[PDB]
Order: structure tokens, then C-alpha cells, then sequence
């Protein structure tokens, strides 16, 4: 009951190491920042997020 | 029955010449404005309820549709977005004059009816009004006299003597079709109409009309023409309506499709089920051919009139037109350009007076001549075998 | 060998050829124009009229009715009564462009009258129920219908004898003597269109059916029918044909139906397959999986050769009619139609001139009519004479047969 | 693909919703059956045959179509 | 330095402001009433402010 749900987007541009372009599907496009354990490379333009 | 919205023209300075005359008469027409001007001043300078009533109206009203009015206190609107709210009327609503579809006034927050707005005409119809009025009198219409007469029957005479009609139990034509070559006068007599009218002028080209979307051109003209009644008498000039009227064959693409589309529109309004107010067409032409039988149809354009190439007297009165404001030498006998045997329009004619003009000025004369009214009209006119006919 | 005006030559020539006079003309014209702009900046701007009713007319204190009966109520379409669960209700709400959403009643003195698709109304921040509506209108289709008969009779439409008694059957004889068709075992054409050369009477037939006829009338703009949002074409036919099944007995009055679909060939034409679509919605409606109830469609067009087959079949159009160019009994009808009031002589041959209008149709001799009594009238004569009316057909008709003697 | 109820704002899917079925969706079906005839259509004698096979049989004889090794398309 | 701390707080405030909507003017109806169409949602009327 206390666990709010994501919003599903995809990546675009790979901009620098802690900054990523997501589109948010049938939404905006973003900039944001990268989960520090989630790792990266894992993260290509068209991944899902 | 809003009424005429006419266009504001100040009178005209008879003498054209630069002379003490034409000097007091501009003088009284700027003393005029000058007291006009110092009494709308004087006005504001010597100056509750309704300001508390606006003050509980929203602040940045919104506009919504109404749909479905319901009771007497309570009706259906829409916010523009595509949602729809069962809202409230306040008392200060006029009521008895919301109908359905009417762009109702909604409070931004409580979105409740607090105002009709009874003025949604779209942009794009409220530009192609005629505020201004374009200074070309039938004064500068050099011959042209059987076209001025059957224009004047059409859309002055039914308005200025709406006796001669009446008196038989006829109706007079609602729409003109001015088709010719390019250039003899067919949009400076509408010009003139919108000169010397009282009715509201509603400039239009038939290529404006169409729209990008699905089934916008046909409400745009079906706006245009509710504007027109709205306002009567109005006068609907379509310039160069073969952009939109050629001949209705059976199309193969969509926006060959949507364009008859709008053609259709345009005739149930010019001559549809239910009637037409005092809305007066003119359209204007270069080819008549290959406009669709159904718009020329003698009930939508009750008259044609050709503007041919003009004769050696009309030439004559186009070139004394043309050349009043000129300084014209006593050595020009604008009689060797006339004779001239070739498709001259009157637009030919102003340009061989603008390039007589330019080539005296070349010269550093002031005053043209007739080597310089030759030499303009061998190099303004750009453009049967030799034996073949005797 | 043309110099170019140096500083001197401007300078001269604008200070030489001059009337001691167009400096001071000058700028009082500039002044004129500049005080002109002023006087328009400072009464500029009118009161656009907002509706607001003449005071007294008002209530102030309504401004708790803003307070309360707030509810901004929205309207929602209860699609599913989640089978109601005996009790514990638990509504679906449909509230359209925003969401779909699982409710409850609130307030509802009649937890019964809720029904599926009853377009209840529904709260913003908690979408609880509050009070029903009535269906919804459509008020585009609901001013599509007449309401005041036009002013044309069966009597102003000359010319036209076989193709008024195939239209008076067809629309009308179903309608006011069901007796004989019945008695026969025939089930009338339920279905007409109107066809024939620009001008002749296509409209003005349906105007007279219109004023003659005592049953639910509707004149279809043919562009109301085209929009933007596909299916948004489909969904007002439907709505149309729904309506039109509600009344009684109905007369749709499809005009100028070229413009709702021709042929349904797309090829290039992928961005016109909405006209098509909601041409095929009316074909489906005109005929299709179920009875169309007492509903009779009138179709006119000028070029019933662009219209798509499947709806020129004889299911859908059953009573196709011609209106052809009047023959002279025809031509003399409408003259005398057209001239009864005019103020013209006692002796003209509205014969002659049917005859010297040949391959001429109602609305062109109408202008002719029209003419001679503008002739008449560049004249300051108040009848209109044979003469006159000779001119109009030569102005009219026409605009050297020696070979044809 | 199933129809949940949703918390508005956690957006955690709550008790389950059995089916939708929009008013159209409902009103699209036969409620009077229609009823001529068959032999109210003529000249297509083999066309009505062979719908009144490949529709009907498979419904009601659907075991011998099997038993067969028909496919009933 | 006092107009150089300044000038960055008073970017600071400016720049934290909130932001602005842009319509288009269907018409200036009424004084300090203007009907604009804010896109893409409806049209409202604003009253227009005194600067
Ligand atoms: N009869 C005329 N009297 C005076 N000026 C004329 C006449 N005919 C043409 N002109 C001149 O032609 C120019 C514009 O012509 P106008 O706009 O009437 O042509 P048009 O027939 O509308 O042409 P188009 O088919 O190219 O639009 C102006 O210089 C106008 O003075
Ligand atoms: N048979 C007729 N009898 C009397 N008047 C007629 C007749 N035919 C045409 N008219 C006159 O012509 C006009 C009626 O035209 P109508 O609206 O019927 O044309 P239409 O055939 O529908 O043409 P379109 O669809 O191509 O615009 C009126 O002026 C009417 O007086
Ligand atoms: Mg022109
Ligand atoms: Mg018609």
C-alpha cells in the first residue's frame, strides 16, 4: 500500500555519465539522473526504464 | 441585425493641383480632426454595482461551449478541451439567448455560465473585413460604362433606390461574376463598390478559403457567409475565384476531395435550401471556362460581365486618366499610343505612363514628352503566320 | 549613355518643379493622417456585449450560489453497474477525454433510477455520483432539422408534372394514405434522389416538400458531416439516423451528397478515407443489418455519376428521379409562374418566349424575368413590355445561324 | 490485458474488475433474431449451400469435422 | 563586490519566478478585458494589468 508505481520511458541520448534524455511515454521528454546501484551501460537509446 | 459597418473615408480634395484651394480645403478637414481630437480629450479630462458584479466574475473567464442548456439555473458546457461540466448560471446571465453551440462565458475555477460572448468570429473571417476604404472612385475608372451600370444595378441601385423593385415584383441579382483578361478592371470595380458603398465590404480570394484540415474550408465559409448576413447589406467580393469553383470532375485524391468540398459549401450558400439575407457576391475571373456550371448557374451569379481588352475611345480615357496628375508636355498627342492597334489593358497603360514618367526622370526632365511616351510603351508591352489569310 | 541622378539632381528636383504650396500640402496631409490614427487610439476598442442582462434582473447573494451547489459536476456515462454485487453498488464511470473510474452514489435519494448509460453527473476530487441527465442531443444534428417551413408550394414549381407526382408518391402518399399501399401489398420506395443538370427544381422540390410535408424534416449540411477526430463523420450520421428513427416519421434531405462520398477508389487518397468512412456509415444506415424504420431520404446532386454505387443501389436510392430541361409547355409554365408578379403588359407571348428559350432551365428563365424588368427599369418605365423581356432573353439566353434558314 | 481498478495516486492496482463492455458493444448483437426464410433468396443456391456448411456444421456437427480431419475454416 | 552579490540574488529571484504563459490576441475587447487563445487549451479573457 505504500509503494508508488514508476513511469515507464525510454532512453534517447546518453549525455554524461549521471545525466540521461528519457522520454516518459505519452509524456515529456526529460533529463535525469541515474540510480547509483542500478549501474550503467545497461541504459542504450531505446532501453526501457 | 447588427447593421452596417460601413468604412470610415474622409471627404476628397476636388482640386488636384497643388494650389491655395486644395491648401484650405486639407486645412478644414485637419482643423476638423484637430477639435475632434481636443473633445474626446476634454471628455476624459471633466470624467459600483457593476464593478462589485465584475469583481465576482471570474478573473480570467474562460470560453466554453454550451450544450444542452437545462432548467433555468443549471446547463451543460464545455471547456475547449473536450471534457464537459453540468455548471451553473448565474443571475447576471441574460438568459433567454444562450443556444446550444453559443461560446458561453465560464468562471475559470467554479466554471459557471456567467457570460455569452455572442462575438466568436473567427480570425481568420475577421480579417477579410473592409475597415479602411480604398480611394478609387468610379472617377478613375476610364470607360467601363456598360460594366459600371450593370455593377450599380446589382449591388447600389438596391440599396439606394430600393423603390424600382419593389414596384414590379422583382428581385435583383444577388451575385456577379467579373471575368476577363488579365488586367481591365475587374478589381477596380470592386474597388470602386467598396469606395462608394455603405455595406459591409468583404474582401476574399478563393484561394484563402481552403484550409489545411478536414472540413475547415467549408466552415470557414459557411462562417464567412453568416458574418455577411449577420452584417446587411453586405457585398462578399471572391477575387480570382477559379482557385476554388473549377470544373467538379471525379477526383482520385483527398484533397482534390476536400477542395469540391468547399466549392459545394460555397454554392449551398449562395443558393441553398433555406434562403440567402441581403448578402451581394462578386466574384472575379481571368477564365470563366473552366469554372463548374453549378457556380455559374444564373441563380447563384445572376450576372456575367466581360471586361474585354478596351477600345480606341475607352484607351483614350484610360491614358487621360493616367496622365492627369501628370505634368504632360504640350508636345504629346497621346493619339499615336491609342491608334496602335494591340492588346492594350488599362494596367498596359499605367505602366507606359509610370515608364514615360521614369524615362524623363532618366533624362533629368520633369515634364514628359512624346519621345519618352514611345519609347515607354516599346519597352513596357512584353508580348497568323505572315500570307496565311490573303 | 544615361547618367545617374547625382546629389544636385535630386536635390533640385524636388526644390525646381515646384508649387510654392506642396510643402505645406504635405504636411498637413501627414497631419491629417497622424491625427487620424490618434482619434482612432483614443475611442478605439467598443463594449463587446457579454450578455449581461439589464440590472434588477440580477440576484447578488449568488455568490453562495458559487459557494454552494459548487459541485462543478462533470458528466459521466455509467458503463458498467460492476453487476451492482447485490449490495455495495461500485459504479464505472466513463468520464470521456479524461478517465474511466470505479464510483459510488453519494447523496442519491433514488439509488435505483441509475441505470447503464444514464449520463449521471459526477464530483472532481472524489467521482462519486450526485444526480442523472437526460441523453445527450447533439445540438449540431439538433438544428439540422427545419422548424419553419419554407415559403415554396407544389404551385411555384412549373415544368416539373411527372417528376412532383413520382416525389409526392414516393415522400408523401406513405405518409398520408397508408391505406392503398397496404390494400396492393407494395411497400413504397423508401428513398430518392434527385438529379439533373444545374438548376431545375432539385431544391426547390425539396423546399416545397418541406412546406407541404407533416413529419420530422432534416436538412443535412453537407459539411457539417466533415471534420477533423476520424469517426467523428460516422459518429453524427449515426446520431442523425438515431434521431431520425426516434420521430415518427422522418425525411432526411441529404443535399448536394457529392460532397459525403463518391467513389470509394483511395489509391493517393489515404487522408480522405474519413469522408469515405462516414459515407460508409450512412450506406449502412440507409440498408444494412436492420430495419430503418418510417425514415425516407431525399439525395439531390447535380452529377449523380461521381457517387459511389454502393449507395446509388437500389436499396438505399429506390425512386431516382430526373429533373430535365422543360420542355416548351414546360418553359411557358415557368414564365408564368415567374411573371405573375411582375408589373408587366397584358399581352405578352410567354409562349414566343419559351420558344426563343430552348435548352433553357427554371433558374434561367427566372434571371430572364429578372432582366426584362431591369430593362424595364434602366428606363424609367414601371411595365415591363414584350420587348423588354425580348432584350432580357438576348442578354440572358445567348450570352450567325444563316446556315439554318 | 485485464481490467484492475487503480489507486489514483499510488497507482497500485487494487480489488480486480470482472469485464467492460461498452453500451455499443452491448447493443451490438441481435435482440429481435430476423426471420424470412432461406429460399427468400434465390439464384445463389450454391453460395448459401456452401456458407450454410462452413458456418453452421462446424457449430453444430463440429465432432465429425475433427473425426474427419476436416478443418472447418 | 556589494553590486556583484546583488546582481546574482536578484538573478536568483527573477529566475525562480515562475514562468509565463503566451496566447494570441483574438481580440481587445472591452478595456483591460483582452479575449486571447492560450494554446492549446480554450480561450480565456484577461485582464490586462497597468503597466
Ligand atoms: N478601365 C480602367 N480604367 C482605369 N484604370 C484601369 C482600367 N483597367 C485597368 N486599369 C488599371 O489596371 C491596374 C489594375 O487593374 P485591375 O486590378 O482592375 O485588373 P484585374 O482585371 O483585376 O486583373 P487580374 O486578372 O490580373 O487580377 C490599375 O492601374 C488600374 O488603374
Ligand atoms: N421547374 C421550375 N419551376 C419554377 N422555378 C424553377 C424551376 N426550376 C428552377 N426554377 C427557379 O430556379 C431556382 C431554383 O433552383 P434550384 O435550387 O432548384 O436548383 P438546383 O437544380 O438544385 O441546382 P444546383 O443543385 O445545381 O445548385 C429558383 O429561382 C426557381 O425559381
Ligand atoms: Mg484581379
Ligand atoms: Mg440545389
Amino acid at each position: 500500500l505504500q509503494s508508488v508505481g514508476q513511469i515507464v520511458g525510454e532512453v534517447l541520448k546518453q549525455l554524461t555519465e549521471e545525466k540521461f534524455i528519457v522520454k516518459a511515454t505519452n509524456g515529456p521528454r526529460y533529463v535525469v539522473g541515474c540510480r547509483r546501484q542500478l549501474d550503467k551501460s545497461k541504459l542504450k537509446p531505446g532501453t526501457r526504464v | 441585425t447588427k447593421g452596417p459597418d460601413a468604412a470610415s473615408k474622409l471627404p476628397l480634395v476636388t482640386p488636384h493641383t497643388q494650389c491655395r484651394l486644395k491648401l484650405l480645403k486639407l486645412e478644414r478637414i485637419k482643423d476638423y480632426l484637430l477639435m475632434e481630437e481636443e473633445f474626446i480629450r476634454n471628455q476624459e479630462q471633466m470624467k459600483e454595482e457593476r464593478s462589485k458584479v465584475d469583481d465576482l466574475r471570474g478573473t480570467p473567464m474562460s470560453v466554453g461551449t454550451l450544450e444542452e442548456i437545462i432548467d433555468d439555473n443549471h446547463a451543460i458546457v464545455s471547456t475547449s478541451v473536450g471534457s464537459e461540466h453540468y455548471v451553473s448560471i448565474l443571475s447576471f446571465v441574460d438568459k433567454d439567448l444562450l443556444e446550444p453551440g453559443c461560446s458561453v462565458l465560464l468562471n475559470h475555477k467554479v466554471h459557471a455560465v456567467i457570460g455569452v460572448l455572442m462575438d466568436d468570429t473567427d480570425p481568420l473571417v475577421t480579417v477579410m473585413k473592409v475597415e479602411k476604404a480604398p480611394q478609387e472612385t468610379y472617377a478613375d475608372i476610364g470607360g467601363l460604362d456598360n460594366q459600371i451600370q450593370e455593377i450599380k444595378e446589382s449591388v447600389e441601385l438596391p440599396l439606394t433606390h430600393p423603390e424600382y423593385y419593389e414596384e414590379m415584383g422583382i428581385k435583383p441579382p444577388k451575385g456577379v461574376i467579373l471575368y476577363g483578361p488579365p488586367g481591365t478592371g475587374k478589381t477596380l470595380l470592386a474597388k470602386a463598390v467598396a469606395n462608394q458603398t455603405s455595406a459591409t465590404f468583404l474582401r476574399v480570394v478563393g484561394s484563402e478559403l481552403i484550409q489545411k484540415y478536414l472540413g475547415d474550408g467549408p466552415k470557414l465559409v459557411r462562417e464567412l457567409f453568416r458574418v455577411a448576413e449577420e452584417h446587411a447589406p453586405s457585398i462578399v467580393f471572391i477575387d480570382e475565384i477559379d482557385a476554388i469553383g473549377t470544373k467538379r470532375y471525379d477526383s482520385n485524391s483527398g484533397g482534390e476531395r476536400e477542395i469540391q468540398r468547399t466549392m459545394l459549401e460555397l454554392l449551398n450558400q449562395l443558393d441553398g435550401f433555406d434562403s440567402r439575407g441581403d448578402v451581394k457576391v462578386i466574384m472575379a475571373t481571368n477564365r470563366i471556362e473552366t469554372l463548374d456550371p453549378a457556380l455559374i448557374r444564373p441563380g447563384r451569379i445572376d450576372r456575367k460581365i466581360e471586361f474585354p481588352l478596351p477600345d480606341e475611345k475607352t484607351k483614350k480615357r484610360i491614358f487621360q486618366i493616367h496622365t492627369s496628375r501628370m505634368t504632360l508636355a504640350d508636345d504629346v498627342t497621346l493619339d499615336d499610343l491609342i491608334m496602335a492597334k494591340d492588346d492594350l489593358s488599362g494596367a498596359d497603360i499605367k505602366a507606359i505612363c509610370t515608364e514615360a514618367g521614369l524615362m524623363a526622370l532618366r533624362e533629368r526632365r520633369m515634364k514628359v514628352t512624346n519621345e519618352d511616351f514611345k519609347k515607354s510603351k516599346e519597352n513596357v508591352l512584353y508580348k497568323t503566320p505572315e500570307g496565311l489569310y490573303l | 549613355p544615361i547618367r545617374a541622378l547625382d546629389e544636385g539632381d535630386i536635390a533640385l528636383l524636388k526644390t525646381y518643379g515646384q508649387s510654392t504650396y506642396s510643402r505645406q500640402i504635405k504636411q498637413v496631409e501627414d497631419d491629417i493622417q497622424q491625427l487620424l490614427k490618434k482619434i482612432n487610439e483614443l475611442t478605439g476598442i467598443k463594449e463587446s456585449d457579454t450578455g449581461l442582462a439589464p440590472p434588477a434582473l440580477w440576484d447578488l447573494a449568488a455568490d453562495k450560489q458559487t459557494l454552494q451547489s459548487e459541485q462543478p459536476l462533470q458528466v459521466a456515462r455509467c458503463t458498467k453497474i460492476i453487476n451492482a454485487d447485490s449490495e455495495d453498488p461500485k459504479y464505472i464511470i466513463n468520464v470521456k477525454q479524461f478517465a474511466k473510474f470505479v464510483v459510488d452514489l453519494s447523496d442519491q435519494v433514488a439509488p435505483t433510477d441509475i441505470e447503464e448509460g444514464m449520463r449521471v453527473g459526477v464530483d472532481r476530487n472524489k467521482y462519486q455520483i450526485h444526480i442523472p441527465l437526460p441523453p445527450k442531443i447533439d445540438p449540431t444534428v439538433t438544428m439540422m432539422q427545419v422548424e419553419e417551413k419554407p415559403d415554396v408550394t407544389y404551385s411555384d414549381v412549373g415544368g416539373c408534372k411527372e417528376q412532383i407526382e413520382k416525389l409526392r408518391e414516393v415522400v408523401e402518399t406513405p405518409l398520408l394514405h397508408p391505406e392503398r399501399f397496404v390494400n396492393l401489398g407494395i411497400e413504397p420506395p423508401k428513398g430518392v434522389l434527385l438529379f439533373g443538370p444545374p438548376g431545375t427544381g432539385k431544391t426547390l422540390c425539396a423546399r416545397a416538400v418541406a412546406n407541404r410535408t407533416d413529419a420530422c424534416f432534416i436538412r443535412v449540411i453537407g459539411s457539417e458531416l466533415v471534420q477533423k477526430y476520424v469517426g467523428e463523420g460516422a459518429r453524427m450520421v449515426r446520431e442523425l439516423f438515431e434521431m431520425a428513427r426516434t420521430k415518427k416519421a422522418c425525411l432526411i434531405f441529404f443535399d448536394e451528397i457529392d460532397a459525403i462520398g463518391g467513389a470509394r477508389f483511395d489509391d493517393g487518397a489515404g487522408g480522405d478515407n474519413e469522408v469515405q468512412r462516414t459515407m460508409l456509415e450512412l450506406i449502412n444506415q440507409l440498408d444494412g443489418f436492420d430495419p430503418r424504420g418510417n425514415i425516407k431520404v431525399l439525395m439531390a446532386t447535380n452529377r449523380p455519376d461521381t457517387l459511389d454505387p454502393a449507395l446509388m443501389r437500389p436499396g438505399r436510392l429506390d425512386r431516382k428521379i430526373e429533373f430535365s430541361l422543360p420542355d416548351l409547355e414546360g418553359r411557358t409554365h415557368i414564365f408564368k409562374i415567374h411573371a405573375r408578379s411582375m408589373s408587366v403588359e397584358r399581352d405578352i407571348r410567354f409562349e414566343l418566349l419559351a420558344r426563343l428559350c430552348p435548352n433553357s432551365t427554371g433558374a434561367e428563365i427566372r434571371s430572364v424575368c429578372t432582366e426584362a424588368g431591369m430593362f424595364a427599369i434602366r428606363a424609367r418605365r414601371k411595365i415591363a413590355t414584350e420587348k423588354d423581356f425580348l432584350e432580357a432573353v438576348n442578354k440572358v439566353i445567348k450570352s450567325r445561324y444563316m446556315t439554318y434558314n | 490485458g485485464d481490467l484492475v481498478g487503480v489507486n489514483k495516486d499510488s497507482y497500485l492496482i487494487l480489488e480486480t474488475l470482472p469485464t467492460e463492455y461498452d453500451s455499443r458493444v452491448k447493443a451490438m448483437e441481435v435482440d429481435e433474431r430476423p426471420t424470412e426464410q432461406y429460399s427468400d433468396i434465390g439464384g445463389l443456391d450454391k453460395q448459401i449451400q456452401e456458407l450454410v456448411e462452413a458456418i453452421v456444421l462446424p457449430m453444430n456437427h463440429k465432432e465429425k469435422f475433427e473425426n474427419l480431419g476436416i478443418q472447418p475454416p | 563586490l556589494n553590486a556583484k552579490v546583488r546582481l546574482l540574488r536578484e538573478e536568483l529571484q527573477l529566475l525562480q519566478e515562475q514562468g509565463s504563459y503566451v496566447g494570441e490576441v483574438v481580440r481587445a475587447m472591452d478595456k483591460k478585458k483582452v479575449l486571447v487563445k492560450v494554446h492549446p487549451e480554450g480561450k480565456f479573457v484577461v485582464d490586462v494589468d497597468k503597466n
